[PDB]
C-alpha cells in the first residue's frame, strides 16, 4: 500500500514540474549584458538538475507500476521519498537543512516558471528586456552573481568604475 | 570396465534364449546372479580404490567375517559374499579409506615441499649472498603449522599420528630458526649501512666497532655455509645454528641499542639535531673534519 | 489445500516442527543456545536434515552460537571470508573433514562454488575438489554452514541454487507468536498446557506409550512359573491402563481444545500486535537520532517487567483486568524505558507513536488513516496558482492551511464557517488555542474523544502550528493517559532503576550534551546506596591499563566502576564492548559509562547498554546557577 | 612524514621552537588521532606551568613523549590551524 | 583467408593503399565480425613489399610488446645520422597489425601507455632505447589497427593526440547484396562435392542472407545482449552444411533444405529465450523455404521434430525420436557407474541440448556458450556429452595472483596437447574461475582463428616445432618449413580443440564483465538453457520417486482435478497425482516468489536444484517415516 500511494505522490511531482526548460540562445550581441550570461548560467543548471530529478521521478513511477526492478540506487530513492527525506542525488544548489521534499518540488516549480518567464523575455526581446524584468532573488540558485550583474550592468551603461558604485533600496507599494 | 563388458555381453547372450527356456525359474536365477553384479558392480569400482590398504582389507575381513588373502584373493569370493546386503559396512570402510587417503596425501605433500624447497640468495655487494624470499618461505611455514594443527582434529588421525608429531616437531624448529635469522639479517644489514659508508664511526664507536667486526666475520662464515647448502633442511641440521643466531641477535641487538643511545646523546647534547633524521645525523658526525 | 483438492490424503493437523524431530532432539537444541521458538525450531530442524549446505542468516547472532555448541564434539572452527586466513582454513577442513562456520558471506568468495555444489572429481580412491591453485581431497567428514549476520542481503543467483536459506530473522508476525506465547504461558498457564499437550498427542505420548509396553515385555516372559509372586503383577499393567485411557481422552479433546485455545488465544492477540508495533517502532527509532539504538533484549526485558514484575497485577484475578493492566502498562513501561535515553525534543515524537499504536490496537474507534495522512502529508496536496482565496483575519499561510485542509471530507465546509465566526480572531490570538479549538468539523455522527482530539490537531495544524505540540501532548492524553507524559517530567531516579532494571553486564551508558557532566548523578547515587565507587577519567593510554585492572577488580569483587569522557576512545569501548559480553559478572558489579553526545560511540556499545541522555535545564536561571557553582 | 614527528616534537620541546599544522583536518582518522594524543600531552605539560604554586626555582617540566620523560621549555608553542567543512579533535578542545 | 571479393573489400583495399602510401597508421572499428581483420589481412599480404606482424593487443598488453617484435624482426644499427631501427630483410616495409587498439586498460589517470607508445614513435618517427637512453628513428615500421566501437564494454576510447594522426574507417556489415555475391561463392563451392545439386545453389544463397537478415530486423541487443548476429553466423551456417555433406555421397533437394533448416534452427533458435520467439523462427524457416524451393513438398522435406546425429549410424543422417532417447538413456546408465554417480534424467528439453553440444562438439572451430538459469544441467550436460565423445575436459584453475603469464601456460599446455598429439580436449570454462575479463580477450584470438600469436616465442617455439613435426610425421605428412608446420598445427588446434563456456543470464552486473563483450557471443555458439518447464519437472519427478512405493489401490481421483501438467495420464493413479502435487509445490513456491517481487520484498532466486532437493527430501522422508512405522 506504500507503493499505491507513492505512485500518486510521484505522479503529481511529475505533474507540477514543467517537462523542459528551454535553454537561452547565445549571440555575439547579448553575451556582452552580464544579465544574460547569469541567466544563461542559471538556465543550464535548472535543465539539467530538472532532467536529473524528471528521469528519477519517471524511475519511480515506473518501480511503482512493476515496469521497473528496484536496483540499489532506485530503492535508496524510494527509501527517502517514502519517509519525506530529500535524497542527496537532488542537493545541488544551497538549500535549508532538513527540508521535506515537498517544499524541495514546490520551490522547484517556481524556479522553473520563473527561469521559463526570463527565458521567454530575452528570446523576444533581447536582452534589454532583463533589466526591466522583476526578478524573485529567492528564485535564482545564485542570487549574488544577480547583484554583481546589476552591478555591471550599471558600470557599463554609466561609464562609472565598480568600487564606486554603492547600493541603495527603495520599497514602493505603489503599483506601477 | 571389462568386468561390466563381459557382463553385459553375457546378460545379451541369455536375452537370446528360445522363450520355452525361459518360463522356467532356473533360467530366471542365472539371469537374476548376473543382475546382482551388475548392481553391485559400483561397489567392485569402489573397492578397486587406491584408498584401500592393508588395514582397510583387515578392517573388511573382520566385520564382514571372512577370512581373505590379498594376494591369493579372486573375484568370485568377493562376488558371492554379500556386498549387496552388506553395502553399509563396505561404504564406511571405504569412507574411512578416503579419509586417510587425504590425510596421508597431505603429509606425502609436506614431505616432498620441504624436501624440495631451497633457500634462495641474492648477492649483496660482492660481500656475501642474503636470503631472498621471507614472506614465502614464511607463509608456507605457517600454512603447514596451521595444516597439521588442523589434521591433529581430525578423526582419521590416529592412524599417521607418530609421523605427523615429528614433522611438527620440524615445521616448529623451521620457524624457530627463520624468525631468528630474518633479524639477525636485518639489523647486520642496518649496522653494515652504517658501519662501512662512514670511515669516521671507527672513531667516535671502537668498542661496537670491534664487535661488529667479529660479529660480521661470523654471520659471513655462516651465510657461506648455507650458500654451500642452500636447502632449507640441510640449513636446519646445522650444527648449532640455533645457539649462534640466538647469540648474533643478542649480540647485534646491543650494538643497535649502544648506537642508538649513543645518537640520542649526541641529539640531546644539542637539541636541534632532534629535527635531524637518523642517516643525517650520522652522515653530520661522521663528517665532522668534512 | 492443494493436497486436500487431489483426494491425497494427509494428516489434517500436521505440526511440521513435531512430525521432523523428537522430543530429546529439541531438548538438545535447547540446552544449545536455541531461543525457543517455533520459527527458530523450524530452523533448527533445517540445520539437521540439510543436503545442501545451509545458509544462516542471522542478525542476532544467536545460531551461530547454537551450531558451535551443537557441534563442539566434533572440534568445529570458526572463520570468515574477510579474514586473511580464510583459504588455508578451508582447504584444511575440506581436507581432513572438520566441520567448518563461515561468517560474513555478503563478501562471498566464488571459489566456494564447487564445494557447496560438491563437483567432486574421482580419480582412484583419490577424490579431489578444485579450489584456487590446489586439488584437495574432500574427507567424508566435512560440513560447512555459511552465516550472514547482515539481514539486507542480495546474494547471486548463482549461490541461491547451491544452498539451501536459514532464516533467524525477527519479523512481526514472529515476535507477534513470541509475545503471545509468552502471554500463554504467563497468565494463562492452563491454556499453556493445553496447547503444548495438543503437540504432544503427536510422537512424544504415543512413544512413551509404547515404550512402557517395552519394559511390560521385557518383564512379561521373565516367568518360570513366577509370575503369580503376589498376583499383583496387574499393578505394572495397570500403570499401563492409566495413561492408554488418558492418551486417549485427549485424542477424542483434540477438537474441544483447539477450539478453546484458539478462542483463548484470539482474545489475548491486540496484546502480541501492539508488542510487535513497539518493538518495530523502537528498531525504527535509529534514523531520528544515532544513540536511539535499542536491542530485542531491551523490548523482551521491558515485557518481562511488565508480564512478572508487575506490581500492579498483584490482587487481581479476573483474566480481563489483568490483560488491560498489562497493556497499559507495557505502554507506560516502554516509553519510561525508551523516554530515559531520548533528548526531550523527540518526547512527544515517540509519544505520539504510541498514542498511534494503541488507536490501530484500540478497540471501537476507525483507524482514522485518512485524517493521520493529511496530518503528515497536508503540505503535499497541492494547491494550484491562483487557487488560495483571502479569508478575513487570516493570513496567506492561514490561507493556505485552511485550503489544504478543505480536501477532507469533514473540514468541507471549513472556510465558510471560519468566516462567519466572529469570535475566531479571540481564539487565533489566543495564548492558549488548543484547549479551547472550535466545531467546524462536519460530521454525520457524533464523534469519539479521540476523533475529536485528532480533528483538533488538524484544526490546530493548520491555523497555529507554533501550538502544535501542546495539542499533541493533548492527543496524547486523550488516549495514553493524563500521568503518561509525567513521570519524565520528573527527576531522574536512577536508584531504582539500576537496582532493578539493569542486569550487572548491561552497562549504563549516560550520555550528555556536549559540555555538560553527569558524573555527579552517579556519585550521588553511589552515595545515597553506601556502596564503594571507582571512577577512573580515560584520556590517555595509561587510563585503559587503570580501567581493565579496576574492572577486573569489580568484576570479581562486584564493586562499582564509573569511567570519565569514554567518548574520546571509540576502538577501545568496542573492545570493552567485546570483553563485556565474555565475562560473568558479581551481582552487585555495575558499569557506568559517561560520555558526551557524539556519532564516534559505537553502535553496537549504544545497542547492548543502557542509555540515559542527561540535558541542561534550559533557562537562564539554571546556567547563571551552573555557572556560579563552578 | 610520522616517523620523525614525535623526533620533532621533542626537537620543539626541547630547543624551544614553534610548530604549526597546516589544515590539520586533512590528516587521516589514524594520523589525526595519534598526532592528537601527542599534542595533547605537550600541552598540558605547557598548562603545567601556569599554576602560581609551582615555585619556578626547581621546576623540572616533563612530558611522555616517546616512551621518555622530555623537558618542555616555556618559550615553545604549538598552533594548529584548520578548514571548516570541521571541528579540533574532542582531545584538544 | 583471402577475403572473397566484394564491393566493401574493394573499397578498404582501395583506402588502405591510398593511406598506406603515406605511411598513416591506419585505423578501421565495426562491430564484431564485420570482417576488418580477414580484410586487413588479405590488403595487406597482396601488396609485395609488405611483412605482416600480428600483434593482439590485451589490457595488460604495454610497450615491452611493441619492443619485443621491434628486436624479433628488426634490428639497430648505428649510422652517422644516428641510431636506426630497420627491419631486417632489405627492401621490405615491417607493418604492425595490432589487432584491437582500444582494448589496453588505461592508468588511473586515464591514458594508455602502449597508445602514446604508438603515438611518439608514429608523430616523432623514433623512440628512446631505455637501456642505451638513447634516440632512435623507425626506418621501415609502420603500424596498421583494427577495433571495436569504444561503445563495447571491453574497449575505451583512445588518446585525442593520438586519433589526430590515424584515419579511422568504419566496416559496417556487408548487407544483402555482399552477403550473398560472398555465400553465392562459398555454396557454390560447397555443392561440387554433389553434383546434382549445382542448380540449387543460388535459391539456398538467398535464403540463406534472407532468414539471416530478418533475424537480424527482427532480434536485437536490446531485447537481450546476446541476440547478436553477424556473417560469422553465415560462415557457421556455411561450414554446418559443409560438413553434413561432406561424408554423404549424394543427396536429394529435399535432404539439402532439411539439413540447411536444421542448421538455421541450431544457430538461431537455440540463442533465443522467449518460447513464442523460437514459434516464429518456426515458422519463419518454413515460410523461407517454400518461398525459395517452390514445389517442394514440405511434410518430406522439413518434418518438426527434425533431428541429425551420428552415434546411431557411420553417417551424418537424420534419426527418430525414440532411437536416439534409447541410446543416449544407455549411455547416461552407463555413465551412472563410471564417472559420477549422481542420477541424470532424460527429458525431452535436455536430449536437445545433448544433441547440440554434440552437434558443436563435431565442427571445426567449434565453441559453445551455453547460457540459463542456475543448475539446469549446464556444466553437467558438458561433461557429459565430453565424456561421451571422448573429449578430455580441461578445466583451468584460477589462484590469487593468478598472473596472465600462468593463463598463458595452460592455454600453451592445452594447445600442444590439442594440436601436436591430436588429442580432442573440450577446454571448458565458468563464470566462477572466469572472474577477470583481462585473460578472456587472449581466449577471442583462440576462438576466431585457432592460432594465438606470441604463446610459443623463444625456444618453445623450437620445441612446439619438434612436436609438431613428430605428429605431422605420425599423421602421414612430411614437412619441412616451419610456417607450414605453423599453419598444420592452427589446423589442428581447429580441428581438436573445443571451448565450452558457462554463464548465467545477464544479473553479473557487479562484475567486471557485466554484459560480456559482443565479441564473444559472435565467436562461440549460443545457446539458451533456460528453466525446466512443466514437463521437465513432472518427468524429472516421476524417475526420482519411482522407487518410492506410492501406489494405492483404492485411490478415488477427485472429480475436479487442478493440474500442472496438462499432459497427465487420465484419470490419473497415485503416483501421477503425488508427482503433480510435487511440480505444484515448484509452481507455486515460483508464484509466491514472483508475488513478492511485486510487493517490493526481498527475492531468492529459486532453480531446478531446489526441485531436485525437494524430491531427494521427499523420498528419504518417506523411506525413514515407513522404516519406522514398519
Ligand atoms: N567478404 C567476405 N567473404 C567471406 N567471408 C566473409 C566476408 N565478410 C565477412 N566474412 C565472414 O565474417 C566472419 C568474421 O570474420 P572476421 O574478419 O574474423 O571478423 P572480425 O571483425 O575480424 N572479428 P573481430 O576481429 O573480433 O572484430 C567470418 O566467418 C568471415 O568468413
Ligand atoms: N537433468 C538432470 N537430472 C538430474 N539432475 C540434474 C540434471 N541436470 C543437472 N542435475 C544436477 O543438478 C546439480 C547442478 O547441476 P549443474 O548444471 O552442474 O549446475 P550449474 O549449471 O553448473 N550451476 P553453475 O555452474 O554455477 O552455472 C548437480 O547435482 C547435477 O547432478
Amino acid at each position: 500500500a506504500w507503493m499505491r500511494t507513492l505512485h500518486t505522490t510521484a505522479s503529481n511531482w511529475l505533474h507540477l514540474i514543467p517537462q523542459t526548460l528551454s535553454h537561452l540562445k547565445r549571440t555575439v550581441d547579448n553575451i556582452k549584458d552580464p544579465l544574460f550570461r547569469f541567466f544563461e548560467r542559471e538556465v543550464k543548471m535548472g535543465a539539467r538538475l530538472l532532467q536529473d530529478v524528471r528521469q528519477d521521478l519517471a524511475d519511480v513511477v515506473q518501480v511503482c507500476e512493476g515496469k521497473k526492478k528496484q536496483t540499489n540506487y532506485l530503492r535508496t530513492l524510494i527509501n527517502e521519498l517514502v519517509k519525506g527525506i530529500l535524497p542527496r542525488s537532488w542537493s545541488h544548489y544551497t538549500v535549508p537543512a532538513g527540508m521535506t521534499v515537498i517544499q524541495w518540488v514546490s520551490d522547484f516549480s517556481e524556479r522553473i516558471k520563473q527561469l521559463q518567464s526570463v527565458s521567454q523575455a530575452a528570446a523576444s526581446g533581447g536582452a534589454k528586456e532583463l533589466k526591466n524584468i522583476h526578478v524573485c532573488l529567492g528564485g535564482l540558485f545564485v542570487p549574488e552573481a544577480y547583484i554583481t550583474a546589476t552591478r555591471q550592468y550599471v558600470a557599463q551603461a554609466n561609464s562609472w568604475s565598480l568600487e564606486e558604485l554603492c547600493l541603495e533600496v527603495i520599497v514602493t507599494t505603489s503599483q506601477s | 570396465r571389462k568386468l561390466r563388458q563381459n557382463l553385459d555381453g553375457l546378460l545379451n547372450q541369455l536375452k537370446n534364449f528360445p522363450a520355452r527356456l525361459r518360463q522356467y525359474a532356473s533360467y530366471e536365477f542365472v539371469q537374476r546372479l548376473l543382475k546382482g553384479y551388475l548392481k553391485i558392480n559400483m561397489l567392485v569400482i569402489e573397492l578397486k580404490s587406491e584408498a584401500l590398504k592393508d588395514r582397510h582389507w583387515k578392517q573388511l575381513m573382520k566385520r564382514l567375517h571372512v577370512n581373505w588373502v590379498v594376494s591369493e584373493l579372486t573375484l568370485g569370493q568377493i562376488w558371492d559374499v554379500d556386498l549387496q546386503k552388506n553395502e553399509a559396512v563396505v561404504k564406511d570402510v571405504l569412507l574411512v579409506a578416503q579419509g586417510e587417503m587425504a590425510l596421508e596425501e597431505f603429509l606425502k605433500q609436506i614431505r616432498e615441499v620441504w624436501n624440495t624447497y631451497e633457500l634462495d640468495l641474492v648477492n649483496y655487494q660482492n660481500k656475501c649472498r642474503l636470503i631472498r624470499g621471507w614472506d614465502d618461505l614464511f607463509n608456507k611455514v605457517k600454512e603447514h603449522i596451521n595444516s597439521v594443527s588442523a589434521m591433529k582434529l581430525s578423526p582419521y588421525y590416529k592412524v599417521f599420528e607418530e609421523d605427523a608429531l615429528s614433522w611438527e616437531d620440524k615445521l616448529n624448529r623451521i620457524m624457530a630458526l627463520f624468525d631468528v635469522w630474518i633479524d639477525v639479517q636485518r639489523r647486520w644489514v642496518y649496522l653494515e649501512g652504517i658501519f662501512t659508508g662512514s670511515a669516521d664511526i671507527k672513531h667516535l664507536l671502537p668498542v661496537e666497532t670491534q664487535r661488529f667486526q667479529s660479529i660480521s666475520t661470523e654471520f659471513l662464515a655462516l651465510m657461506k655455509k648455507v650458500s654451500k647448502s642452500p636447502l632449507v633442511m640441510d640449513v636446519l641440521n646445522i650444527q648449532g645454528v640455533q645457539r649462534s643466531l640466538e647469540r648474533l641477535a643478542d649480540l647485534l641487538g646491543k650494538i643497535q641499542k649502544a648506537l642508538g643511545e649513543y645518537l640520542e646523546r649526541e641529539r640531546s647534547s644539542f637539541p636541534r639535531f632532534y629535527f635531524v633524521g637518523d642517516e643525517d645525523l650520522l652522515e653530520i658526525i661522521g663528517n665532522s673534519k668534512n | 489445500h492443494h493436497l486436500q483438492q487431489a483426494n491425497i490424503q494427509f494428516r489434517t493437523d500436521i505440526a511440521r516442527t513435531e512430525y521432523l524431530s523428537n522430543a530429546d532432539e529439541r531438548l538438545r537444541w535447547q540446552a544449545s543456545s536455541l531461543p525457543a521458538d517455533d520459527l527458530c525450531t523450524e530452523n533448527a530442524i533445517m540445520l539437521k536434515r540439510f543436503n545442501r549446505y545451509p545458509l544462516i542468516i542471522d542478525p542476532s547472532g544467536q545460531a551461530t552460537e547454537f551450531i558451535m555448541n551443537e557441534y563442539k564434539d566434533r572440534k568445529i572452527t570458526r572463520t570468515s571470508f574477510l579474514d586473511d586466513a580464510f583459504r588455508k582454513n578451508l582447504e584444511s577442513a575440506l581436507r581432513f573433514g572438520n566441520p567448518l562456520l563461515v561468517q560474513d558471506v555478503e563478501s562471498y568468495d566464488p571459489v566456494l562454488n564447487p564445494v557447496l555444489n560438491r563437483e567432486v572429481r574421482r580419480t582412484g580412491g583419490r577424490v579431489l575438489i578444485t579450489l584456487g591453485d590446489q586439488d584437495i581431497d574432500l574427507s567424508p567428514s566435512f560440513v560447512i554452514f555459511l552465516s550472514t549476520r547482515d539481514p539486507t542481503v542480495e546474494f547471486p543467483p548463482d549461490l541461491c541454487s547451491r544452498v539451501t536459506f536459514v532464516n533467524f530473522t525477527v519479523t512481526r508476525s514472529s515476535l507477534q507468536s513470541q509475545c503471545l506465547n509468552e502471554v500463554l504461558k504467563a497468565e494463562r498457564p492452563d491454556v499453556d498446557e493445553k496447547r503444548s499437550d495438543l503437540l504432544k498427542l503427536q510422537g512424544e505420548f504415543q512413544l512413551r506409550l509404547r515404550q512402557l509396553e517395552k519394559s511390560l515385555l521385557q518383564a512379561l516372559n521373565e516367568v518360570k512359573g513366577r509370575i503369580l509372586d503376589d498376583d499383583t503383577i496387574i499393578t505394572t499393567l495397570e500403570n499401563l491402563k492409566r495413561e492408554a485411557a488418558e492418551v486417549t481422552r485427549k485424542v477424542e479433546e483434540t477438537d474441544i481444545v483447539m477450539q478453546e485455545v484458539e478462542t483463548v488465544s484470539q482474545q489475548y492477540l491486540p496484546l502480541s500486535t501492539a508488542c510487535s508495533s513497539i518493538y518495530f517502532t523502537m528498531e525504527s527509532l535509529k534514523q531520528i537520532h544515532f544513540l536511539y539504538q535499542y536491542s530485542l533484549q531491551f523490548f523482551l526485558d521491558i515485557y518481562h517487567n511488565v508480564l512478572y514484575e508487575n506490581p500492579n497485577l498483584k490482587g487481581v484475578t479476573d483474566h480481563t483486568q489483568r490483560l488491560c493492566i498489562i497493556t497499559k502498562d507495557l505502554f507506560q513501561v516502554a516509553f519510561n524505558r525508551v523516554a530515559r535515553g531520548m533528548l526531550h525534543q523527540d518526547h512527544i515524537t515517540f509519544a505520539m507513536l504510541l498514542a498511534r499504536i494503541k488507536l490501530k490496537g484500540t478497540v471501537g474507534e476507525p483507524t482514522y488513516e485518512a485524517e493521520f495522512q493529511h496530518f503528515l502529508r497536508g503540505k503535499e496536496i497541492v494547491l494550484s496558482a491562483g487557487s488560495t482565496p483571502k479569508i478575513p483575519g487570516l493570513t496567506v499561510e492561514q490561507a493556505e492551511a485552511v485550503v489544504r485542509l478543505s480536501c477532507l471530507p469533514a473540514f468541507k465546509d471549513l472556510i465558510a464557517k471560519v468566516q462567519a465566526d466572529e469570535q475566531f480572531s479571540i481564539w487565533l490570538d489566543s495564548s492558549s488555542p488548543e484547549q479551547t479549538v472550535p466545531h467546524l468539523w462536519s460530521e454525520e455522527n457524533p464523534a469519539t474523544p479521540i476523533g475529536q482530539a485528532i480533528h483538533r490537531l488538524l484544526l490546530i495544524q493548520a491555523f497555529r502550528p507554533d501550538r502544535l505540540l501542546a495539542m499533541a501532548h493533548v492527543f496524547v492524553s486523550t488516549n495514553l493517559g493524563e500521568s503518561f507524559m509525567s513521570i519524565m517530567e520528573q527527576p531522574l531516579d536512577l536508584t531504582h532503576i539500576v537496582d532493578t532494571e539493569v542486569k550487572p553486564n548491561t552497562p549504563v551508558l549516560m550520555c550528555s550534551v556536549p559540555g555538560y557532566d553527569a558524573s555527579g548523578h552517579v556519585e550521588d547515587l553511589a552515595a545515597e546506596q553506601n556502596t564503594q565507587i571507582t571512577s577512573i577519567a580515560i584520556g590517555s593510554a595509561e587510563g585503559f591499563n587503570q580501567a581493565d585492572k579496576a574492572i577486573n577488580t569489580a568484576v570479581k569483587s562486584g564493586r562499582w566502576v564509573m569511567l570519565k569522557n569514554v567518548h574520546l576512545a571509540p576502538g577501545w569501548l568496542m573492545q570493552l564492548e567485546k570483553k563485556l559480553h565474555s565475562l560473568q559478572p558479581h551481582a552487585c558489579f555495575r558499569l557506568f559509562l559517561t560520555m558526551e553526545i557524539n556519532p564516534k560511540v559505537p553502535v553496537n556499545l549504544l545497542r547492548a547498554g543502557r542509555i540515559f541522555v542527561f540535558e541542561p535545564p534550559p533557562g537562564v536561571k539554571a546556567n547563571m546557577l551552573r555557572t556560579f557553582s563552578s | 612524514d610520522f616517523q620523525a614527528m614525535g623526533r620533532i616534537f621533542v626537537g620543539l620541546c626541547q630547543v624551544g621552537a614553534w610548530g604549526c599544522f597546516d589544515e590539520f583536518n586533512r590528516l587521516e582518522e589514524r594520523m589525526l588521532s595519534a598526532v592528537s594524543q601527542q599534542v595533547q600531552c605537550i600541552q598540558e605539560a605547557l598548562r603545567e606551568h601556569s599554576s602560581p604554586n609551582h615555585d619556578k626555582a626547581s621546576a623540572p617540566i616533563t612530558c611522555e613523549l616517546l616512551n621518555k620523560q622530555v623537558k618542555v621549555s616555556p618559550d615553545m608553542a604549538i598552533f594548529i590551524t584548520m578548514n571548516p567543512g570541521s571541528n579540533l579533535p574532542d582531545n584538544l578542545k | 583467408d583471402v577475403v572473397v571479393p566484394t564491393l566493401d573489400t574493394v573499397r578498404h583495399e582501395a583506402l588502405l593503399y591510398t593511406w598506406l602510401a603515406e605511411h598513416k597508421p591506419l585505423v578501421l572499428c565495426g562491430p564484431p565480425g564485420s570482417g576488418k581483420t580477414m580484410t586487413l589481412f588479405s590488403a595487406l599480404r597482396a601488396l609485395p613489399d609488405m611483412e605482416v606482424v600480428g600483434l593482439n593487443f590485451s589490457s595488460a598488453t604495454t610497450p615491452e610488446l611493441l619492443l619485443k617484435t621491434f628486436d624479433h624482426y628488426c634490428e639497430y644499427r648505428r649510422t652517422p645520422n644516428g641510431v636506426v631501427l630497420a627491419p631486417v630483410q632489405l627492401g621490405k616495409w615491417l607493418v604492425l597489425f595490432c589487432d584491437e587498439i582500444n582494448l589496453p586498460d588505461m592508468d588511473k589517470y586515464g591514458t594508455q601507455r602502449v597508445i602514446s607508445f604508438i603515438r611518439q614513435m608514429v608523430e616523432h618517427g623514433g623512440f628512446y632505447r631505455t637501456s642505451d637512453q638513447t634516440w632512435v628513428k623507425l626506418e621501415r615500421i609502420q603500424f596498421v589497427g583494427a577495433c571495436n566501437p569504444p561503445t563495447d564494454p571491453g574497449r575505451k576510447p583512445l588518446s585525442h593526440r593520438f586519433l589526430r594522426h590515424v584515419p579511422v574507417v568504419y566496416v559496417d556489415y556487408p548487407g544483402p547484396a555482399s552477403l550473398t555475391q560472398i555465400y553465392g561463392t562459398f555454396n557454390r563451392a560447397m555443392l561440387r562435392l554433389v553434383p546434382s545439386l549445382r542448380t540449387y545453389a543460388e535459391p539456398l544463397t538467398a535464403a540463406m542472407v534472407e532468414f539471416y537478415t530478418m533475424s537480424q530486423e527482427r532480434f536485437t541487443q536490446d531485447t537481450q545482449p546476446h541476440y547478436i548476429y553477424s556473417p560469422r553466423e553465415m560462415t557457421r551456417w556455411v561450414r554446418g552444411i559443409f560438413e553434413a555433406l561432406r561424408p554423404l555421397e549424394t543427396l536429394p533437394v529435399e535432404g539439402l533444405i532439411r539439413i540447411w533448416a536444421h542448421e538455421a534452427l541450431r544457430l538461431f533458435q537455440d540463442r533465443l529465450v522467449e518460447d513464442e520467439e523460437r514459434r516464429w523462427t518456426d515458422e519463419n524457416i518454413d515460410l523461407v523455404a517454400l518461398k525459395h524451393f517452390p514445389n517442394i513438398d514440405k511434410e518430406k522435406a522439413m518434418s518438426r521434430p527434425i533431428l541429425y546425429s551420428n552415434w546411431l549410424s557411420k553417417d551424418y543422417i537424420p534419426v527418430d525420436q525414440e532411437e536416439l532417447r534409447d541410446y543416449v538413456k544407455a549411455r547416461l546408465k552407463v555413465f551412472y557407474e563410471e564417472e559420477l554417480d549422481v542420477p541424470l534424467v532424460l527429458f525431452n528439453e535436455v536430449l536437445d541440448h545433448v544433441l547440440r553440444i554434440d552437434r558443436i562438439f563435431r565442427q571445426p572451430q567449434g565453441h559453445l556458450l551455453l547460457i540459463g538459469v542456475s543448475g539446469a544441467g549446464k556444466t553437467t550436460l558438458s561433461r557429459f556429452v565430453a565424456w561421451m565423445n571422448g573429449l578430455s575436459v580441461y578445466q583451468i584453475k584460477v589462484h590469487r595472483k593468478y598472473t596472465g603469464e600462468d593463463f598463458d601456460e595452460d592455454l600453451r599446455t592445452v594447445l600442444r596437447r590439442s594440436g601436436c598429439k591430436n588429442e580432442k580436449i573440450a577446454f571448458i570454462m565458468d563464470e566462477s574461475n572466469v572472474l577477470d575479463s583481462g585473460f578472456l580477450e587472449r581466449m577471442n584470438t583462440l576462438l576466431a582463428n585457432g592460432e594465438v600469436p606470441g604463446l610459443f616465442e623463444g625456444d618453445e617455439y623450437a620445441t612446439l616445432m619438434t612436436q609438431c613435426k613428430e605428429g605431422a610425421q605420425k599423421e602421414g605428412l612430411m614437412l619441412d618449413s616451419h610456417e607450414e608446420l605453423y599453419k598444420w598445427f592452427t589446423s589442428q588446434v581447429i580441428r581438436n580443440l573445443h571451448v565450452v563456456f558457462t554463464m548465467n543470464p545477464s544479473s553479473e552486473g557487479l562484475k567486471d564483465r557485466a554484459a560480456t563483450s559482443p565479441a564473444l557471443f559472435n565467436r562461440c555458439v549460443l545457446n539458451w538453457f533456460g528453466d525446466w518447464s512443466t514437463e521437465a519437472l513432472y518427468q524429472v519427478g516421476k524417475e526420482f520417486t519411482s522407487k518410492m512405493d506410492l501406489e494405492k489401490p483404492n485411490y478415488v481421483v477427485p472429480d475436479y482435478m487442478p493440474v500442472v501438467y496438462d499432459k497427465l495420464p487420465q484419470p490419473p493413479s497415485h503416483r501421477e497425482a503425488i508427482v503433480n502435487s510435487c511440480v505444484f509445490v515448484h509452481q507455486t513456491l515460483h508464484q509466491a516468489n514472483a508475488r513478492l517481487a511485486k510487493r517490493g520484498g526481498r527475492t531468492m532466486a529459486i532453480t531446478p536444484r531446489h526441485y531436485l532437493d525437494f524430491i531427494n527430501h521427499y523420498a528419504n522422508l518417506f523411506h525413514e517415516k515407513r522404516s519406522e512405522l514398519e
